[PDB]
Formats: structure tokens, C-alpha cells, sequence
DNA sequence: ATCGGATGTATATATCTGACACGTGCCTGGAGACTAGGGAGTAATCCCCTTGGCGGTTAAAACGCGGGGGACAGCGCGTACGTGCGTTTAAGCGGTGCTAGAGCTGTCTACGACCAATTGAGCGGCCTCGGCACCGGGATTCTCGA
DNA sequence: TCGAGAATCCCGGTGCCGAGGCCGCTCAATTGGTCGTAGACAGCTCTAGCACCGCTTAAACGCACGTACGCGCTGTCCCCCGCGTTTTAACCGCCAAGGGGATTACTCCCTAGTCTCCAGGCACGTGTCAGATATATACATCCGAT
């Protein structure tokens, strides 16, 4: 049972949060939303840092290079762009996709980036030369989460069609289609810390642990809000190992590990949780919320 | 099955200690270490004017010695893309290999004198010892230790020395179907165990194992684990290697420009992948990590996959009509 | 002074008396081996005893009880190594086993 | 008592019915008098040898133990007849 | 060539004669990544071969999961059923002027649904075959050939 | 209506029947005044054992078999079913026997 | 006039082997023929070795030698192993 | 301009000075190992008198030298000037090699 | 020292030689390997009771006499070696 | 008592002491006749004089005087009795007789 | 080692026939070779007809007769005349 | 691709028999016992043929490479041959009859076997030289585009 | 279809070793007695072969006829012949160590030969059932209309 208490409010987006994630050296907070924009913010103080611009449309994804110095932006207007945060210059721009990129994510080593988007196809890029190194026709409806596992040779990606489908990387095989013997839109997908099991939020208010060796959900996450919108659920292994997921009730909810019993509950939001950033080094969760509260804010516990 | 366009000049190839990247010599006497994720290049240095013949890997993957056409040879970062060292040697040399679990020591393979293994950290050379002293034709290499260095001649005789005191530790001569000698064309290892391989002038692979060689010592008689060759077309083998495993055999025929691939338990073909006919084949190798396979010809690099089932085919699948067992409770309620 | 004839000796039915005397009349070498009858005595059995088992095989595939030429014919002409041994060898009332190339049969 | 063409006693049919035998479908006409020559050629040895045999022999008949030996002397050796 | 013998050559090169694409007809179909002559054989309709008498039961209850009805009849007692588990040849589309035909031929006593070429087939051709089904009261063919029937019935 | 079988069938048959069958295929009589008359020529007033003249008969008649059946082999090889006096001459020299 | 045989000794060996068979006379004869040429081959056989090695006696290694080269294979094979049977059962007497 | 002659003309040549030459055909030592190779199979460590392995090669030659030539005549039966495998066979089935 | 696969050491112009010898024009390349095996097949036979005659000579090397008397056995006997 | 060979008094040139020796040492009957040595000598005498003078014949049409093997085998395949006789004997260095046959030739 | 040949006669008879032709040792041995074949054939059917016979004296005629089974039409002719001139010349003195 | 009919073939049965299994008395080859000699087996010695290796050469094999040449496929057609049905013919059974010649026994005598005494026809061994094998070069004749 | 070109034939010339002629050195051929015996021959049976003839009939010759395989021709394809170049390892000549091949010299264990006896084998009678034969029957299979 943590006790994460407010610490700052960050907010200055002026439309609807969509993401924020944690830098890798938890130095920086980027939130996007969709005004086109990035916000840098100082992730230990909530200082604003700057803000990025560039983008044509609803940035509905950010994230994060392994480096902390790149960040990779899928947008509204069907493109991709990776700005450096030392700088914020467009350091690529990743054009291609027919439909609205609704997730980007990088590889362990950086190197790679995936990205699933509304044209129900997941497309790998180069980071140094930014082409789109492959391309699949990966589900039958809007491509919501995408990720890399542990080691960056699979990528675990989620749509609206309920499907969970791990592909292989080196040659692009879908390797597993994980169903929970129903058809609930998952929204977003995640592996785990050690890349042995796979967190998958479904728009049905569920977070399913799946054990990705064995290909069969182990642990449930039941009680919160999230039935429409991408929520972002964080792993907390720095402090006590915690399962945090924003709500559409206002609230950021904390779930234990193994038992999966709620164990905190982060109020303070007046608008859908709609991100969740766990900070990579120390107990702070940045929770983002939607357009009618546009604030994200920092909760730091001590135990 | 895949190509690399972005690469020109290409003569030689070599994956790193994982099969991530491939280092190319370049015609014009270039290094381009060519990335496989990104499907790009990962470094470009312009070591000398002379071309590249022969490159090699270091065990964190950061070092790499090259053999130039000029009596060349240097070290070169990775990162740095500097020259580590650069020394000169009569007799050209035709093959550098850095010892498998030590990247100071060096193997090297000339064209006329006996090979010498050096230090790149002290600027020394033990010159191996050679059984007739006359072949002028020699090579030699680490086992996948580095523990021995085996040597074949010209004349088909076979030395093992111990690499550190360079002294007599098996041998054998080998023979040339009726009982000819043969010059020993390569001393091939694998990435897994001492399952290793000759190439001899007459056509023939033969793949041994290296704890049997140290068994019969000294002058044994020992028969090879395996045998292949062209039985149908009698190609020779400009090249030949293993698999990442050990448990298929690659070899290249530039008499046809095809690669056939074998086992090893059983030696069987597994298959053949044909290139174009008018392309001279040159350099084969396996990616230690997939099976995958490329190759280099006339300055162009070729990629050869082995896919699965996949990249659709996961409702279910199967092969056959599965009768199914009509369970007793079937009609029932 | 006991009678046992050289037969009885090897145990066998064929006699080594008789084969004996028909190499000693037969004017092949100035002197024999004793024990050489009774290998060749030995040998002729077992040939003969391997000729007639498929001969009475025949017979009783055919339900003959008395092996016919033809049953001959065609036992020595089944077995490989027998025919090998009398491929220039033809037999009375032997006639030829049964045998049709492909094309012949219409189709 | 003088013999002379017999050889024509040999009949087609007979010709046809070795000829099925040895395994033949379709012939041709040609082949007959062909066969009889051979046929001839064979005898033309054997039974010559027999007499031969008979001659040594001193005797005025011809002995099967005879062409058993002739056919012996030719590498066509039959079994059936001592 | 023997029955059991093209059967088994076609479940050894049906893989790299048949691929599955996107169909111009419906959906996913089956393409002709090779050419395939006229006799021979294209894909076997792979999946479980249940009874006639099974299907009403299983349909009914292919109806409470909604998805796609993959049964071909074999005869008057037996159906290829291939709803969840099959091969491609479910991805097959109709084809009103098709390129193929269907057989129920018999392998060593085993009935097994084989479409066959009913003409010379060409690489990159979207691979069809007539399903075959009665006239309904109407599924349309987007077959895109000649002599549509306007309707898969 | 007469029914008439079609060509070789009933030649199939006899093939069948005769390599089922064992006795000779040539009358006796003919073929002894044929040895006869053949013998003749090299001394007159020559008798026969009749098991020496059918001993005679029946080998010629297997040699003849064997003569039938590598020439039909032959004229297979020559893509004919009707054999031709060529392959029988072709045979014998095979044979050695010209 | 006594006029020797082996149709004593055949009908002994068939007994051994299949004793409901019976047997023809002629074919008895047939088989007595090949006895006796088979017989005959094997000594002319052993005569020519012995004089290529102008031994003027033949013993049973010349049997050996000769139906080896005689018999193909298998029957060779058993016939050889027959015949070492019966010849030592015979030095042991 | 450079000339080649017509096909088989050159063979012709080849077959006319062959059978006017009366050496051997056959690489010696290739022969010899050959012969070794299939000694040791019914006894190791054999020894060859010069002339005995010689007699060997010749007289194998000789006797391939017949099975070309009757085969070829078969072959000419057969309506071809090229020899096929099937010749062959039935050429050594013809002279009871079989 | 052991000996294997030298029947690949008959080489096809060699084979072709024999042919032209033969009184051959035009030949398949099907044929050199099978006229290996039947080379082999004669040598199979012949070698063979050659090392039986120099077995029964209680011999280690083989004699030409030996060989003589082997194709003697099988009636295709060679003279101008004893 | 002078002792001239018998040869001589036969009139013939190969040793017919030889000859009877080797007969008496063949083991082929219990005593030669006396006139049998002299006969079967004179019969290699008439073969031989056939065979070298057929040989010498085509070594003179060759511009040759010494014999060699090859001159044997053509004499041997030129006369269609002897060849009867050799048949199924191979000759050393022997080649074969210029044999053509009729479709191979050109047109 | 004393070893006996024909080869002396061959030269003799070639003279009797070719006086200016020279011949070859290998020639030479294959003529030997031939001479001792055909000797053994003959001398083996002369053992095996007095055996038929019955008899155990080889004598002229039953050389005359393994002649005429050897030899083929006028070969064998010549061959018996030349072999009863010789044995008449012998038996005159 | 099928069914109906015709015809040809495997089956059960009855009985007839004649080869065939069986038993005999009488013969003689085979066994048993014994003696001679000497072919075969063993040993020590020499040779020498072989088996193995080595270096240089190139003729030879391998590889590849057009490309015209024939394997082969199919297709028309027609002659030659299977076939069912006629006819007439000698084949076969058998039974008689005559004896010519195999096939037998008993001489009796010439005839090699064999051994012993004798030695030059013949054979390993040694010069030796001349047809012959090889070479190179020039004239001869086949063959492929006009 | 008359030349060009190429593979060949022959001629002169060179040098060689196998063919041949000649030489000592036997042992194997000759000579002459002597002996036991192979068979040459005489002279007998009898039987198997030879031929006669009649009676029965399956079997052979010829007919007509459909028809289908042999053949003759065509166009295709491929593929093996020809030639050029590149490779290699056969060959050739030599050297060398030895391991078996051949040899001689002993030594004797086995076989031939002799004689004795009897007992298995063989010709010879004798029931007797395996199958050969014949008939009616059910089954298998071609062939043609559909
Ligand atoms: N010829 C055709 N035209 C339009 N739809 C078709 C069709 N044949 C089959 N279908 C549809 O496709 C389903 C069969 S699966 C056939 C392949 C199809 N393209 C697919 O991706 O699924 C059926 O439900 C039917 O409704
Ligand atoms: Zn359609």
C-alpha cells in the first residue's frame, strides 16, 4: 500500500492529453496531447522544460528514445517525427502511414522504431535514417499499442479487434495471437519488466497479465475506468512492485503485484486519467489526465 | 531471398561474436561494417588504398584486424575507426583470425612463409613450425577455443600444435580417395563444440572432430565424422562453412554459383539455393543466430533466409483431414 | 571289428563308399584326401536337400504329392542362386515359369 | 527308303504355338521358314556330333547318353536322361 | 501417377503453389503464386471431417461463437468442416467462371476434399473455384469474370 | 450376331495356357522323320532310341523357347510387338551363334 | 547288369525334408542327371587346381576351394559350412 | 574464319584409328587402383604381379570392347546411332549376364 | 592405406575411347556409369576367384596364371600369359 | 644303339616325348596309346602351320616381318573356321578386326 | 627353373612355312598359350569319351574323334589326315 | 464408364490306373585291417619383385560451349496378320511282326607301364644388331563453304 | 559445285633392345627288356527299334476379313559432338626396404594297394492310391451397345 502523494501539478496542454512518459534518466516528462505539440518538463520538480512543436495534427503517442536525448511522435496527421530533446529539433520525420498513428515505440536499443496506426498496420523504422523498414497488415482495425519486448526481437502490439499479437522482428512473423476467449477492444499492451510476461489493458476496465513463455493470462486487474480511451498502465518495481493504471473515474488506481488487490488510489484529477508514467529511477507517477482537467501530476511515496 | 545494394566492391564478409553486424572489404581497400537490424550500414573506414582480403571479429566485437593486398595489416576500432596497428610482412598474407578467447593474439596465414601468430599488444611473432618445411602453402587456424592451431599443407599432412607452445600436440596425414595427397584448401571450426571441417583441392569436405584428432595424437589414422562433396557435378569449393549450430554445412560452388547445404549427423543434403549463372561466387557465411546465409559475388552481397510457416499463418491450422472422434455423448444433451 | 560305413561315421545319407570309388575310377588326381568325399558327399546334400524342399513346396502348391519336372523347373527357376547356377542348364519337361512383359498386356 | 524336305513338317501352327510359349503376341510370316533354318542350324550340329559319338562308339544306333553329351560339348547340357 | 501418390505431392507443394493475399472478390483469397496446368491438383480443402449429422449440432453452435462457417460436403454422410481448424483453402473465394473444380477423392480409404485446376492457372492469379452452392432467395460474386451468376446462388 | 474376340487376346490366352502347361508343342512323328532325314547326311542306316529322339526334340524345342523369348525381349527394345527376321538374326549373333 | 544309382539316396534326403512329398521316376532321374553333373564339374574343378598347384592329391581344401568358386555366394556359404560339419563330425569318429 | 567440322566426323576418325591401333584405352595406374580397391574387399593386403593386373586391364577392355559393339548393333536395330542405358541392359540380359 | 571409390578413375573419354574402338558414333552420357558398373560386375566375378586360386595357393599376391585360369572357368579364357 | 627321337621317325617337329609325358602326368587315361601322342602331336603341328602362316600373310601385307600380336588377331577373325574355333577366347594385344557398320557411314 | 615351352618349334615351323618373318616373345607366349589350350581340350574329350566308353587306353582314334568334335568342317579334315600320315610315317619304321 | 451375354476357365466329383512305394534274395562294393612310400608339410635361405615415395611433363581429363543432328513424339495409312470358320490330313494308339545290333560273356594276346641304363634335344644364359619404333617434314587426300 | 584447310601417308634417318643365334649343361627322351592286363574279337541272346498297317480324330491349311500395329514422315528439343582452354595426375624414371615367393632339405602321416567279409543296394515282384481323365458347374473376363 503505497502512499504516492501530490507533489506538482503539470499543465500548460491546451487539448486533450494523450501521453506522457517518463525519461529514461527520469530528468524529463514528455506530455503530448492533441495540440500538436510536445511538453518537456522537468520530471523531478514539474518544471516546464519547453515545448516542441512542428506536428499537423493530434499527437496521440510520444515516446521516449533509450537515450533520453530522442523522442519519437506519432500524430494525428498519419506521421510520426523524432525531435531531439536536447535541442527539439526535428531530427526525422516518418511519413507513410495512411492513417492516424495511434502508437510509437522504440526498441531496447533505440535503434528500431515501431508504430501502430489507424490503417490496421504496425510499421518498423530506421532511427538513423528514419525509413520505414517493414510493414504488416497486423489487425483487423486501428493499431492502438506497440511495443518491443525485453531484447527488442519481439514486438508486442494491440488494436481494437481484441487481438493480442506478438510478431517476431527478424523476419516479421506473427508468432502468437493471445485471446481471452472473448473479443474486448484491447487498447493498450505492454510487455514486462523482465520481457517473460506481457500486460494488456482491454477496454472493458481489465488489465490481463498474460505469462508471454506460457501464453496464458495469469493475473487480473479489475476496478478501475477504462472502457474508451488508450489508457497507459506503469509497472513500480523501484519502490514496492505495483500495478498503477490511469481511470475514467478521475482516479489513478494502484493495484499490489501478486495479490492484485487495490492498494492505492490516486484522486485528484477531475478528468479521465488518461496516461500513466512511472518514473524509470524513483517513486514518481506521472498521471496525465484528458481535456477537461489537461493537467498531468506528479505522486511520489515512501513506500 | 534478399540483397545488399548499398554495398559495392563487396569481397569479403564476416559476422561479429553475435551475428549482428558484417564487416565487407571494399574493393578500393574500404571496410564497411553493414548493420543487419536497421538494414543498413554501420561504419564506413577507408583503411588503405590496397583492397581488403581477409577481416575478422573480436570477441566483445570492437576490434577488427584486416589483411590488405599491400602486405598490410591493421586493427581497427568498431568505434574509433582508427588504425589500432599497422604492420608489413613479406610472402602476402592470405588470412588473419583473431584467437577466439584472447583478441591480442593473432593467427595469420601468408602466402609462401609458415603462418606466424602475433600480439597486437606487444609487437611480437612466433612463426608456427611446418612438417615438410617445403610446402610454401599452409593454412592454419584456432579451434573454437583457441586452445590448438591446426595446420594443413599442400601435401595433405595435418599438424596440431598447442598455440602457446607451438609444439606437436596431434597429427595426421590425410588422404585423397585412393591414397593421394591433397592441398589442404581450409581448417573450417563451428560455433559449437570441435565439430570442425577441412577443405581439400580434391573437391571433397571432409568434417571431423578435433577431440579425436588429440585421441589418435601423433600420426593417427583417423576417418573423417563426415564426407561430402559434388557427387553429381564434382564442383570444387571456393568456399565452405558451417550453420550458427553446427548441424548444417554450407558450401559454395563458384564453379556454378549455387550453395549447397548438408548436414552434419547424417551429412544429407538439405538443400540448394541457386544463384544466378552468370555471378562469381566468392565468399559464403551463415549468421551464427538464424538461418540465414550470405553470400558475396562480383561485389555484391546476397541475402538467403530459411522462413517458417509464419508471418500469417497465426482461428487454427492444420495439415491433413483430421477424422474426428465422434466422442459417445456426441448427439446427446 | 566293427561294421559303420563312412556314412554313418558323418551321418549323412549320401555314400562315401560309392563317391569314393567313382573318384578313384574317375582318374583326376594320383591320390584323394579321405575326409574329401565326405565334404563333397556333404555338399551334394545339402544342394539337394535346397533343390527339392522348393521342388515339394511347389508340389503341395499345387496339392501334388509327387514333385512333377515342372515343379523343378520352376523351383530352380524362382531362386536366384540356383537358377545362377543352372542358368545354362535346361530341364526335361521343364518348360518356362510363367512371364509377360509390360506391353504385351493390352490396355 | 530316302527322306528329303521334312523339314516343312514343321508346321506353322507348331511355329505360333513355341512362339506363344516363349511369349510372342504378334508375328510375322517371315519368321517361319527363318525359325525352321535355325531350328536346322541347331540340329545341324548336335546330331551330327551324336553319330560322331555313335561312330567312336562303334555301334549303328544313336544313344540319348549321346546327344546328352553332345549337348555337353555344346554348354546346352540336359538334365532327364542319365 | 497414383492417387495417394498426387495426393501426397499436392500436401508436399500445395504450400508453394497456393498463398493467401488480399482477394479483389472478398477479403482474403487464395492467389496462384506459380503456374498451375489444367489436372493438376491446386489445394486440398483441409480440416476436420465430421459427420453430416454433426453439422446442424456444430453449425447451431458455430453460430454462438459467429465465426466464419468453413463446411464443405464431402458426400452425403461426411463434411469437411474447417471453422477453427483448417488450412487455407478456407480463403478460397467462389468464382463463377473458376479456374478450378472441386473432388472428393479417395486416399487409402479416406475421402479428402481436393480442389483441382480446372483450367492452366497463372502466376499472381487470385486462385478460385465454384462453390458449388444451390440457388438461394442471394450472396453476391464478386468473382469479376463473364459469366457471373450475379450471386454465389 | 458372331462375336469375334480382338487381335492377341486369344494369343494372350495361349501365351497364358502354354506357359501354364508343360508337353510339347511339336508333333512327334515330323520331327523324328526331320532327325532322321538329317542324319542321313552324314551316315545312312542310323537307329534311334525313341528316349534318344525325344531327348532331341525336347531340347530343341526349350532352345527354340529361350530363342522366342530374347528375340520378343529384343523386338520390345525395337518398339515392335511383331517380331521381324532381323531381330532374330540380330539375336543369334548376340548369342555368339554366328 | 547292375546299374548304380542315387535315387536311394534322393528319396532318403526328400523324406528328411518333406516326408508326405512323393516323387516322380522321371524326375528322380532328372535329379540323379543333375547329381552327377554338378558332381562331375566340382572334381573337374578340383583336378585342375591341384595340377596348377601339381599336388597329385585331392583333399577336402580343394573341395572348398572349388565349390566356392562354384556356388554363388549364400549357397556356397552353406554348403562350405556343411561340409566342415560333416568332415569334423567324421574326424571325431 | 574458324572451322569445326561436322558432328560424328571427328568420332568416325576416332573409331577407324581405333580399331587400326591395338594399345590400350585405359589410364594404368587409375586401373590398378581401381583393382586394388576391389581386392581388398575379399581380403586386405593382396599382391599384384605386374603382368597379372595388366591381363586383367586388357582383357576387361576387351570384353567392354565387345559390349560396345554389340550394343551398337542393337542400337542400330533399334533405329538409333546413339546408345541408351536400356541397350545395354538388354544386351547383357541377351548374353545371360543377367 | 585404404582404397575407395577409384571406379570414378575410369574416366568418360576413356570410356568414349572404348566405344570408338567398339565401333560406336554417337553416345548418352547414361552410359558411362552404368558400363562402370558393369565393368565392376565383370571385375566382381573374375578378381574374386582370382584371390580363391592365390587363397588355395596359401599365396599373398596374385598370380597371372591365376587370373588364366579364372576367365578359363568362366569361358572367356585370354591367351599370352602362361 | 643310337636313339633317334620319335618325332623323327613320325616326321614332325613338336616333341612327341614331351607330348606323351604330359599326357601320362594329366591324368586323362591309365595308359596313352602309343600312335595317340603321334596323332594329336601332328593335329598342333597342321593348327600351328594354318595359324603363323594366315599370320605371316598379314604381316607381309602390313610391310612387317616380325609378328605381333595384332597380326594374330586379324588372321584369327579373317578366316571364319578358326574364328569358330576362337571365339570365346579373348587374344592379348589383339584390338579388334576394322569392323564398320553400314548406317554409320556419312552421307 | 628348367620351364618347358613349344617355342623352339614355333620358330621351326615358321621357318617350314615363313622363312623371312620375324615374330614377337609376347606373340611368341600367345601361340604357347594357345598350343597348351587347345592340347588340354583335346586331351580332356578324349578322357571323357573312353570314359563314356569305358575304356582307359586314349589311342589314335579317340584322338581322331576329340579332332573331329574340336574342329569345325575341313579344319578338322586336314587335321585327320595330317594325323593318320603322321602315325602311318611313325609305324612304317 | 456399365451391364449382358458368351466364352473360357477353375472345381467337385468318380473311377482307373499304372507309376510307385514297398518288400526280397542275392550279390560286391564298401568297410576293416595292414603295409609301403613319398607327397605333403616345415624350415631356413635367398631375391627380387613389389610396394611405396619423389619430381617434372603433358598428354590427358575437365569444363564449358555453341549447334547442328537426331531422339522422339505424334499422326496418317495400309498392309499384314489375328481369328473364327470352314475344309482336309497325317498324328497318334496299338498291336503285329523281324531282327540288327546293343549288349552281354569268355578268351587270349599284343601293348603300354615301368624300370633301368644313356645322353643330346632342349633350355637358362650371353652377346649382338636390324627390323622397328619414333620423328620431322613434305606430299596426299577428306570435307566443308561457294 | 573448286579451293582451303586439315588430318593423313609415306619417306629418310636415328637409335634400341628384343629376336635371334650360339654355349655349356642336363634330365628327360630313348632303348630295351618283362609283365600284367585292356580290349579285340568271337560268339551268344533279345529287345528295342524299325516298319506295316488300320482306325480315330485332333489337328493342320486355307479363307475371308477386320484392324491395328509397322512404317513412313514431320517438327521439336535437346544434347551430345567438336573445339578451345584450363587443369592434373599418369606416367616415367628412379631409388629402396622388405616380405613374400620360390627353393632345398628333411621327415613322416597319410594314401594306395591287398585281402576278408558282409551287408547295404539293386533288380525284381506286388498291392495300391495320386493323379490322370471326364463331366457338369459356378466364376472370371472380354466385348459391344448405351
Ligand atoms: N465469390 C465471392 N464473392 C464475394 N464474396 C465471397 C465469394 N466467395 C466467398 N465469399 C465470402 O467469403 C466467405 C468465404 S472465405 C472466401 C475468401 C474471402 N475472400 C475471405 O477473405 O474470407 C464467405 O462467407 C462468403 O460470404
Ligand atoms: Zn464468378
Amino acid at each position: 500500500k503505497p502512499n504516492y502523494a501530490l507533489k506538482f501539478t503539470l499543465a500548460g496542454h491546451t487539448k486533450a492529453v494523450s501521453s506522457v512518459k517518463f525519461s529514461p534518466n527520469g530528468e524529463w516528462l514528455a506530455s503530448s496531447s492533441a495540440d500538436k505539440l510536445i511538453k518537456i518538463w522537468g520530471a523531478y520538480d514539474g518544471k516546464f522544460e519547453k515545448t516542441i512543436s512542428g506536428h499537423k495534427l493530434g499527437i496521440s503517442d510520444v515516446a521516449w528514445s533509450s537515450d533520453s536525448n530522442l523522442l519519437v511522435s506519432a500524430s494525428d496527421d498519419k506521421t510520426l517525427k523524432i525531435w531531439d530533446v536536447s535541442s527539439g529539433k526535428c531530427l526525422k520525420t516518418l511519413k507513410g502511414h495512411s492513417n492516424y498513428v495511434f502508437c510509437c515505440n522504440f526498441n531496447p536499443q533505440s535503434n528500431l522504431i515501431v508504430s501502430g496506426s489507424f490503417d490496421e498496420s504496425v510499421r518498423i523504422w530506421d532511427v538513423k535514417t528514419g525509413k520505414c523498414l517493414k510493414t504488416l497488415p497486423a489487425h483487423s482495425d486501428p493499431v492502438s499499442a506497440v511495443h518491443f519486448n525485453r531484447d527488442g526481437s519481439l514486438i508486442v502490439s494491440s488494436s481494437y479487434d481484441g487481438l493480442c499479437r506478438i510478431w517476431d522482428t527478424a523476419s516479421g512473423q506473427c508468432l502468437k495471437t493471445l485471446i481471452d476467449d472473448d473479443n474486448p477492444p484491447v487498447s493498450f499492451v505492454k510487455f514486462s519488466p523482465n520481457g517473460k510476461y506481457i500486460l494488456a489493458a482491454t477496454l472493458d476496465n481489465t488489465l490481463k497479465l498474460w505469462d508471454y513463455s506460457k501464453g496464458k493470462c495469469l493475473k487480473t486487474y479489475t476496478g478501475h475506468k477504462n472502457e474508451k480511451y488508450c489508457i497507459f498502465a506503469n509497472f513500480s518495481v523501484t519502490g514496492g512492485k505495483w500495478i498503477v493504471s490511469g481511470s475514467e473515474d478521475n482516479l489513478v488506481y494502484i493495484w499490489n503485484l501478486q495479490t492484485k488487490e487495490i492498494v492505492q488510489k490516486l484522486q485528484g484529477h477531475t478528468d479521465v486519467v488518461i496516461s500513466t508514467a512511472c518514473h524509470p529511477t524513483e517513486n514518481i507517477i506521472a498521471s496525465a489526465a484528458l481535456e477537461n482537467d489537461k493537467t498531468i501530476k506528479l505522486w511520489k511515496s515512501d513506500c | 531471398d534478399g540483397t545488399l545494394d548499398c554495398i559495392s566492391m563487396a569481397l569479403t564478409c564476416t559476422f561479429n561474436r553475435w551475428g549482428t553486424l558484417l564487416a565487407v572489404g571494399c574493393n578500393d581497400g574500404r571496410i564497411v561494417i553493414w548493420d543487419f537490424l536497421t538494414r543498413g550500414i554501420a561504419k564506413i573506414i577507408s583503411a588503405h588504398i590496397h583492397p581488403v582480403c581477409s577481416l575478422c571479429w573480436s570477441r566483445d566485437g570492437h576490434k577488427l584486424v584486416s589483411a590488405s593486398t599491400d602486405n598490410i595489416v591493421s586493427q581497427w576500432d568498431v568505434l574509433s575507426g582508427d588504425c589500432d596497428q599497422r604492420f608489413r610482412f613479406p610472402s602476402p598474407i592470405l588470412k588473419v583470425q583473431y584467437h577466439p578467447r584472447d583478441q591480442n593474439k593473432v593467427l595469420v596465414c601468408p602466402m609462401k612463409s609458415a603462418p606466424v601468430m602475433l600480439t597486437l599488444s606487444d609487437s611480437k611473432h612466433v612463426v608456427l613450425p611446418v612438417d615438410d618445411d617445403s610446402d610454401l602453402n599452409v593454412v592454419a587456424s584456432f579451434d573454437r577455443r583457441g586452445e590448438y592451431i591446426y595446420t594443413g599443407n599442400a601435401k595433405g599432412k595435418i599438424l596440431v600444435l598447442k598455440t602457446d607452445s607451438q609444439d606437436l600436440v596431434a597429427s595426421f596425414r590425410v588422404t585423397t580417395g585412393t591414397s593421394n595427397t591433397t592441398a589442404i584448401k581450409s581448417i573450417e571450426f563451428a560455433r559449437k563444440g570441435s565439430c570442425f571441417l577441412i577443405n581439400t583441392a580434391d573437391r571433397i569436405i571432409r568434417v571431423y572432430d578435433g577431440r579425436e584428432i588429440l585421441t589418435c595424437g601423433r600420426d593417427g589414422e583417423p576417418e573423417p565424422m563426415q564426407k561430402l562433396q559434388d557427387l553429381v557435378n564434382r564442383t570444387p569449393w571456393k568456399k565452405c562453412c558451417f550453420s550458427g549450430d553446427g548441424e548444417y554445412i554450407v558450401a559454395g560452388s563458384a564453379r556454378q554459383h549455387a550453395l549447397y547445404i548438408w548436414e552434419k549427423s547424417i551429412g544429407n543434403l538439405v538443400k540448394i539455393l541457386h544463384g544466378t549463372r552468370g555471378e562469381l561466387l566468392l565468399d559464403v557465411a551463415w549468421h551464427p543466430v538464424r538461418p540465414i546465409i550470405a553470400s558475396i559475388s562480383s561485389g555484391v552481397v546476397s541475402i538467403w533466409a530459411q522462413n517458417q510457416v509464419e508471418n500469417w499463418s497465426a482461428f487454427k491450422e492444420l495439415d491433413e483431414n483430421v477424422e474426428y472422434e465422434e466422442r459417445e455423448s456426441e448427439f446427446d444433451i | 571289428a566293427k561294421a559303420k560305413t563312412r556314412s554313418s561315421r558323418a551321418g549323412l545319407q549320401f555314400p562315401v563308399g560309392r563317391v569314393h570309388r567313382l573318384l578313384r575310377k574317375g582318374n583326376y588326381a594320383e591320390r584323394v584326401g579321405a575326409g574329401a568325399p565326405v565334404y563333397l558327399a556333404a555338399v551334394l546334400e545339402y544342394l539337394t536337400a535346397e533343390i527339392l524342399e522348393l521342388a515339394g513346396n511347389a508340389a503341395r502348391d499345387n496339392k501334388k504329392t509327387r514333385i512333377i519336372p515342372r515343379h523343378l523347373q520352376l523351383a530352380v527357376r524362382n531362386d536366384e542362386e540356383l537358377n545362377k547356377l543352372l542358368g545354362r542348364v535346361t530341364i526335361a519337361q521343364g518348360g518356362v515359369l510363367p512371364n509377360i512383359q509390360s506391353v504385351l498386356l493390352p490396355k | 527308303k530316302v527322306l528329303r524336305d521334312n523339314i516343312q513338317g514343321i508346321t506353322k501352327p507348331a511355329i505360333r504355338r513355341l512362339a506363344r510359349r516363349g511369349g510372342v503376341k504378334r508375328i510375322s510370316g517371315l519368321i517361319y521358314e527363318e525359325t525352321r533354318g535355325v531350328l536346322k542350324v541347331f540340329l545341324e550340329n548336335v546330331i551330327r556330333d551324336a553319330v560322331t559319338y555313335t561312330e567312336h562308339a562303334k555301334r549303328k544306333t544313336v544313344t540319348a547318353m549321346d546327344v546328352v553329351y553332345a549337348l555337353k560339348r555344346q554348354g546346352r547340357t540336359l538334365y532327364g536322361f542319365g | 501417377l497414383p492417387m495417394p501418390m498426387r495426393f501426397r505431392h499436392l500436401k508436399k507443394t500445395s504450400k508453394e503453389a497456393v498463398g493467401v493475399y488480399r482477394s479483389p472478390i472478398h477479403g482474403r483469397g487464395l492467389f496462384c503464386k506459380r503456374n498451375i496446368d489444367a489436372g493438376e491438383m491446386v489445394i486440398e480443402y483441409a480440416g476436420i471431417v465430421i459427420r453430416s449429422i454433426l453439422t446442424d449440432k456444430r453449425e447451431k453452435y458455430y453460430d454462438s461463437k459467429g465465426i466464419g462457417c468453413y463446411m464443405f460436403r464431402i458426400d452425403d454422410s461426411e463434411v469437411v468442416d474447417a471453422t477453427m481448424h483448417g488450412n487455407a483453402a478456407r480463403f478460397i473465394n467462389h468464382s463463377c467462371e473458376p479456374n478450378c473444380y472441386s473432388r472428393v477423392i479417395n486416399i487409402d480409404g479416406q475421402k479428402h476434399i481436393v480442389i483441382f485446376a480446372m483450367r492452366k492457372i497463372y502466376r499472381g492469379e487470385e486462385l478460385t473455384y465454384d462453390y458449388k452452392f444451390p440457388i438461394e432467395d442471394k450472396l453476391p460474386c464478386n468473382c469479376g469474370a463473364k459469366k457471373c451468376r450475379k450471386f454465389l446462388n | 450376331k458372331p462375336h469375334r474376340y480382338r487381335p492377341g487376346t486369344v494369343a494372350l490366352r495361349e501365351i497364358r495356357r502354354y506357359q501354364k502347361s508343360t508337353e510339347l508343342l511339336i508333333r512327334k512323328l515330323p520331327f523324328q522323320r526331320l532327325v532322321r532325314e538329317i542324319a542321313q547326311d552324314f551316315k545312312t542306316d542310323l537307329r534311334f532310341q525313341s528316349s534318344a529322339v525325344m531327348a532331341l526334340q525336347e531340347a530343341s524345342e526349350a532352345y527354340l523357347v529361350a530363342l522366342f523369348e530374347d528375340t520378343n525381349l529384343c523386338a520390345i527394345h525395337a518398339k515392335r510387338v511383331t517380331i521381324m527376321p532381323k531381330d532374330i538374326q540380330l539375336a543369334r549373333r548376340i548369342r555368339g551363334e554366328r | 547288369t547292375r546299374k548304380e544309382s542315387y535315387a536311394i539316396y534322393v528319396y532318403k534326403v526328400l523324406k528328411q525334408v518333406h516326408p508326405d512329398t512323393g516323387i516322380s521316376s522321371k524326375a528322380m532321374s532328372i535329379m540323379n542327371s543333375f547329381v552327377n553333373d554338378v558332381f562331375e564339374r566340382i572334381a573337374g574343378e578340383a583336378s585342375r587346381l591341384a595340377h596348377y598347384n601339381k599336388r597329385s592329391t585331392i583333399t577336402s581344401r580343394e573341395i572348398q576351394t572349388a565349390v566356392r568358386l562354384l556356388l554363388p555366394g549364400e549357397l556356397a556359404k552353406h554348403a562350405v559350412s556343411e561340409g566342415t560339419k560333416a568332415v569334423t563330425k567324421y574326424t571325431s569318429a
